[PDB]
């Protein structure tokens, strides 16, 4: 089990996860394949622009459902 | 719109227009205040 969240740049990270995990788990996840901040992540499912609160299961979320991300940038 | 935008690194509007505006519309403007 393991979700293909899309990145800004065309490559598709893939990391594991449960229907018991959260929105801000898959983005810890995420800053274990890419280093990247939970606080500028901003991961999306079918563009139901995700919360930090949730679970997969609470979007009946697959292990393969594919995310995108897209970034804050903040000010540099 | 004279591809003055952060391009063509880090992003491309084939990997962030995927979306709502509602969100490409915000690195749109995030772009602005970024420098650009």
């Amino acid at each position: 089990m393991q979700i293909f969240v899309k990145t800004l740049t065309g490559k598709t990270i893939t990391l594991e996860v449960e229907p018991s995990d959260t929105i801000e788990n898959v983005k810890a996840k995420i800053q274990d394949k890419e280093g990247i901040p939970p606080d500028q992540q901003r991961l999306i499912f079918a563009g139901k622009q995700l919360e930090d609160g949730r679970t997969l299961s609470d979007y009946n979320i697959q292990k393969e459902s594919t995310l995108h991300l897209v970034l804050r940038l903040r000010g540099g | 719109a004279e591809e003055k935008l952060p391009f063509p690194p880090d992003i491309d509007p084939q990997v962030f227009y995927e979306l709502p505006e509602e969100v490409q519309k915000e690195l749109m403007a995030e772009w602005e205040r970024a420098g650009a």
